[PDB]
RNA sequence: AGGGGAUCGAAGAUGAUCAGAUACCGUCGUAGUCUUAACCAUAAACUAUGCCGACUAGGGAUCGGGUGGUGUUUUUUUAAUGACCCACUCGGCACCUUACGAGAAAUCAAAGUCUUUGGGUUCUGGGGGGAGUAUGGUCGCAAGGCUGAAACUUAAAGGAAUUG
């Protein structure tokens, strides 16, 4: 039967919704149904930037940050130690980790 | 599948089975008296009651 | 009707007050609430103090027509009242079970704790749903204390009052054993003020 | 409501309705095209006389291993070939 | 494994309950009480006994322990219950209301003193 | 099997039938 | 029910709801017998005597129970305007 | 749209009465309605009823108690013979000693009983118990 | 010996209740199956059917039997009780007291003409257990069960006469069969007919009335 | 049929992989992907829930419009505005809780108001296959679409849940 209510994805009202492709394979995935993943990183490190920081002119200059924006499949997300599976009743909670 | 076999032994048993024949016996009564004779034998005869009142139980 | 002398005298009107028991819940809402009165701003609602006085009178009416003070029971797991149902107990039959519930204690006769109440009494609906279950299994009826969130839900007639406050709870159990006991006559004069401080049926930290 | 219709006055769309529905059937089917009458090598009768070609070993299907010793017949009336299966333990050796 | 099983769960437990005014918090002096207040089939488990009953003792000695109610202990219990302040808390300090609570009494028609205070938003 | 190569299967079945069958016609 | 004479028949008149006056099953365990005593200018309980009330299982279920006997005993008088006929 | 106010009638009566309410709103009040209530209320089903005047068509509120088992409409309105009204009440009726099936004759709206008195027939409206 | 321990078991073996009648006007729960057999010595057993029902497991499969028993005095009264167990005998004494606990009463009417001694359900009775629809219409005088064998057993036991029957769904899986009936033949006292409008006063339940007899 | 032909890319050439590999993977790669003009009429074109109308339980969030409020901010401290806040409302995409209700369960405020069986109306189905085949029409340039059987065959796959 229906696994899910949604059951896929957020298209409610739309029938489409302009698909995106997985940053691993490529593989045309809705974007609704996207696994959307933000990263935010630092742009070198948390602990190797002692290293860089007695050799940089301009003092605590800004240790800018790297973003990112993910966009996994159902396949490539449950692969690799992601959202991956969780049981019949758990898969009610909207609210992430 | 196949329609081909083994029609040379139809009737391997029944040409086989020992000739036993029927041993002569007294006639049961016809029409009324066998009702008569079938009453007597399951409703006022306790005769096979071993536990469940069974008609015919093999020999025991 | 009632001699007015069971009407809300002006010396127990400020207990009440000073108990914050007029304090009511959130926006939050229960339809099944019509004792809301005049909400303050930033989402305060307030409870008429008069309907709880005669909600709090026929919930000892009905105590008090229970012929053996035994087969009153009244159940408490919330922090805020095991202090308050021992105390009630103590003054009354109304055999009390505190701490845990252990379900089954109505069904299931071969329990340990079997008990067959003519009436229960339950501080919070919600941390005694368990509580209120059965005696919707077994033919009991309830009488709980009932904010303007509570589950009215299984649940005979209930007390406009503030569970969340820290005395609103205890005087309201106070009252309750108040008038309990001046209707089946352990106090006579209704004027005379039952000296036990209401300040007994309380919670203590330590 | 319900689906069909429930005017007083649409008594046509509800026997034409169970017209069309009614040969989903099978039985409905058959009586009305007559497929006996054209098909079943009898002709819509119970029995029919004809005479016998030959005798036929055939196998019994899972799970059984036997033959079955039955007789391929052309009948009268139409011509037409057939299959009959020979019932007793036996009886092939008196069709000969 | 050291993890005590129930018939050293229990049979410590039985003890503290009942035998409170009694022995003490050093195992070797517990277990010569044990041998001959208790019938214990096996030495191993006398052993076991007056261990967790140790174990037991010394936690009773700092604060109490929640499972375990000796009658001698809960005399705080029904003494801290009946602790009243002669203050009468519920009385009147000096009562402050705001302007709902003002109209509310005199709509039950009460004649209360109202240090009103409006608190809004 | 599967419902797309048994469709499959039959519609080079029919494109089969309709070539001998002009050639009686 | 009756028969054709007198001779009553149907054993188990069963109860009345108070407030949606159907009638109560004998497995409804979901219903409530309610007594309420009455006192009489002494404010002293009178043992024995009711104001008696009963409900059904399906209120209790929907949580009405509470709103019920509001009107059920104001109508009575052992209560006060607590329930307002107008809404 | 809708094509039976009756029917909308008495589905908000059938619908109040299996929630266990004393009342209910009824839009928007046609003539057939009053004379099915009127029937209803001779014989102790419904009780007061009241009609709300407004000068679009008309409202009814009604005051229930818990002695109506059902009341429907039976579309669409069959004529219904003399000889004809024993299948109808054998067909929607619990037992043959209670219950009432509305029918329309050309003499006012009555119950099967009424027109058995009467010995006239006509059109078949509906049915309460 | 009975030695009861419940409210109403101390009370049945003071004999301070008499009838059932008393149990079912004020909804009584029933726990304990003494106080059925001696306030209604004449219910008779009847087991309908025994079938197992196996559990898979690591290796093999373990049998119970579920044991179908309904029980019932010729004369009002109806229960059925479904209980399984490893063997058929311990699962049909099984059966038995749930049976026995879990009895209703029956409303018997006329079909019309009320000579006396009803013969048949007083409205139409209805209980949908699953698939199943089993349906109750009464008949005339002289009709009998017309029902099932399974169901006119049920129906024979609960003091029924003249009654039709109507079914759907599989009627040939008889476990809930015998529920729907159940349902139905219990629902003979939900429904509210005009000989039945006017107004009772609320007789005191017998645990109030008869208190002073209380354990502790 | 042109224009375009940067990307990717059904066929194919290779390199792998392999026992085979005409597959998955790697490197290329034409028709197409793009467009204008004209055909094609299909999709798991899914909410696998036809449309219209009625009534039946609570809760918050949001979009569009509106209503009221000495509410807040910015302008000219100060007005109007605009943007926010609170309460309510009409319409809408949805979500949360529970079952008095339904269901075969999964579940469902609709899949409820159905043996207590009737608001109006359209379409479709009658064991699984043979078979969306055969045949005859019809539309299309074609691929195919629409319509659509029978003879014959035979007790044998799941909607749903349970235990392993
Ligand atoms: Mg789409
Ligand atoms: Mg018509
Ligand atoms: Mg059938
Ligand atoms: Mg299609
Ligand atoms: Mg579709
Ligand atoms: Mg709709
Ligand atoms: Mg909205
Ligand atoms: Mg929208
Ligand atoms: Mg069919
Ligand atoms: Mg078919
Ligand atoms: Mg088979
Ligand atoms: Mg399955």
């Amino acid at each position: 039967p229906k696994k899910r209510a949604s059951n896929g994805r957020n298209k409610k009202g739309r029938g489409h919704v302009k698909p995106v492709r997985c940053v691993n394979c490529s593989k045309s995935i809705p974007k609704d149904k996207a696994i959307k993943r933000m990263a935010i990183r630092n742009i070198v490190e948390a602990a190797a930037v002692r290293d860089l920081s007695e050799a940089s002119v301009y003092p605590e200059y800004a240790l800018p940050k790297t973003y990112n924006k993910l966009h996994y499949c159902v396949s490539c997300a449950i692969h690799a130690r992601i959202v991956r599976v969780r049981s019949r009743e758990d898969r009610k909670n909207r609210a992430p980790p | 599948a196949k329609v081909h076999g083994s029609l040379a032994r139809a009737g391997k048993v029944k040409s086989q089975t020992p000739k036993v024949e029927k041993t002569e016996k007294p006639k049961k009564p016809k029409g009324r008296a066998y009702k008569r004779l079938l009453y007597t034998r399951r409703f006022v005869n306790v005769t096979l009651v071993n536990g469940k009142r069974r008609m015919n139980p093999g020999p025991s | 009707s009632l001699p007015a002398t069971f009407d809300l005298t002006p010396e127990d009107a400020q207990l009440l007050l000073a108990a914050n028991t007029h304090l009511g819940a959130r926006n939050v809402q229960v339809h099944q609430e019509p004792y809301v009165f005049n909400a303050r701003p930033d989402g305060v609602h307030v409870i008429n103090v008069g309907k709880t006085w005669e909600k709090l009178v026929l919930a000892a009416r009905i105590i008090a027509a229970i012929p053996n003070p035994e087969d009153v029971v009244a159940i408490s797991s919330r922090t805020f009242g095991q202090r308050a149902v021992l105390k009630f107990a103590a003054h009354t039959g109304a055999t009390p079970i505190a701490g845990r519930f252990t379900p089954g204690s109505f069904t299931n006769y071969i329990t340990r704790s079997f008990k067959e109440p003519r009436l229960v009494i339950v501080t919070d609906p919600r941390s005694d749903a368990q509580a209120i279950k059965e005696a919707s299994y077994v033919n009991i009826p309830v009488i709980a204390l009932t904010d303007l969130d509570s589950p009215s839900e299984f649940v005979d007639v209930a007390i406009p009052c503030n569970n969340r406050g820290k005395h609103s709870i205890g005087l309201i159990w106070y009252l309750l054993a108040r008038e309990v006991l001046r209707l089946r006559g352990a106090l006579v004069d209704r004027t005379q003020p039952w000296s036990i401080m209401p300040d007994l049926y309380f919670y203590r930290d330590p | 409501g319900k689906g069909k219709p429930r005017g007083l006055n649409s008594a046509r769309k509800l026997r034409v309705h169970r017209r069309n529905n009614r040969w989903a059937e099978n039985n409905y089917k058959k009586r009305l095209l007559g497929t006996a009458f054209k098909s079943s090598p009898f002709g819509g009768s119970s029995h029919a006389k004809g005479i016998v070609l030959e005798k036929l070993g055939i196998e019994s299907k899972q799970p059984n291993s036997a033959i079955r010793k039955c007789v391929r017949v052309q009948l009268i009336k139409n011509g037409k070939k057939v299959t009959a299966f020979v019932p007793n333990d036996g009886c092939l050796n008196f069709v000969d | 494994g050291r993890v005590r099983t129930k018939t050293v769960k229990r049979a410590s437990k039985a003890l503290i309950e009942r035998y409170y005014p009694k022995l003490t918090l050093d195992f070797q002096t517990n277990k010569r009480l044990c041998d001959e207040i208790a019938t214990i089939q096996s030495k191993r488990l006398r052993n076991k006994i007056a261990g967790y009953t140790t174990h037991l003792m010394k936690r009773i000695q700092k604060g109490p322990v929640r499972g375990i109610s000796f009658k001698l202990q809960e005399e705080e219990r029904e003494r801290k219950d009946q602790y009243v302040p002669e203050v009468s808390a519920l009385d009147l300090s000096r009562l402050n209301v705001d302007n709902q609570t003002s109209d509310l009494v005199k709509s039950l028609g009460l004649k209360l003193p109202l240090s009103v205070i409006n608190v809004s938003a | 099997m599967r419902a797309k190569w048994r469709k499959k299967r039959t519609r080079r079945l029919k494109r089969k039938r309709r070539k001998v069958r002009a050639r009686s016609k | 029910m009756e028969n054709d004479k007198g001779q009553l028949v149907e054993l188990y008149v069963p109860r009345k709801c108070s407030a949606t006056n159907r009638i109560i099953k004998a497995d409804d365990h979901a219903s409530v017998q309610i007594n309420v005593a009455k006192v009489d200018e002494e404010g002293r309980a009178i043992p024995g005597e009711y104001v008696t009330y009963a409900l059904s299982g399906y209120v209790r279920s929907r949580g009405e129970s509470d709103d019920s006997l509001n009107r059920l005993a104001q109508n009575d008088g052992l209560l006060k305007n607590v329930w307002s006929y107008s809404r | 749209t809708r094509s039976s106010v009756l029917a909308d009638a008495l589905n908000a009566i059938n619908n109040a009465e299996k929630t266990g309410k004393r009342q209910v709103l009824i839009r928007p009040s046609s003539k057939v309605i009053i004379k099915f209530l009127q029937v209803m209320q001779k014989h102790g089903y419904i009780g007061e009823f009241e009609y709300i005047d407004d000068h679009r068509s008309g409202k009814i509120v009604v005051q229930l108690n818990g002695r109506l088992n059902k009341c429907g409409v039976i579309s669409p309105r069959f004529n219904v013979k003399i000889g004809d009204i024993e299948k109808w009440t054998a067909n929607l009726l619990p037992a043959r000693q209670f219950g009432y099936v509305i029918l329309t004759t050309s003499a006012g709206i009555m119950d099967h009983e009424e027109a058995r008195r009467k010995h006239v027939s006509g059109k078949i409206l509906g049915f309460v118990y | 010996g009975w030695v009861p321990v419940t409210k109403l078991g101390r009370l049945v073996k003071a004999g301070k209740i008499t009838t059932i009648e008393e149990i079912f006007l004020h909804s009584l729960p029933v726990k304990e199956f003494q106080i059925i057999d001696t306030l209604l010595p004449g219910l008779q057993d009847e087991v309908m059917n025994i079938k197992p029902v196996q559990k898979q497991t690591r290796a093999g499969q373990r049998t119970r039997f579920k044991a179908v028993v309904v029980v019932g005095d010729s004369n009002g009264h109806v229960g059925l009780g479904i209980k399984t167990a490893k063997e058929v005998a311990g699962a049909i004494r099984a059966g038995i007291i749930i049976a026995k606990l879990s009895v209703i009463p029956i409303r018997r009417g006329y079909w019309g003409t009320n000579l006396g001694q009803p013969h048949s359900l007083a409205t139409k009775t209805t209980g949908k257990c699953g698939s199943v629809t089993v349906r109750l219409i009464p008949a005339p005088r002289g009709s009998g069960i017309v029902a099932s064998p399974a169901v006119k057993k049920l129906l024979q036991l609960a003091g029924v006469e003249d009654v039709y029957t109507q079914s759907n769904g599989k009627t040939r899986t008889l476990e809930n069969t015998l529920k729907a009936a159940f349902v139905a033949i219990g629902n003979t006292y939900g429904f509210l007919t005009p000989n039945l409008w006017a107004e009772q006063p609320l007789p005191v339940s017998p645990l109030d009335i008869y208190s002073d007899e209380a354990s502790a």
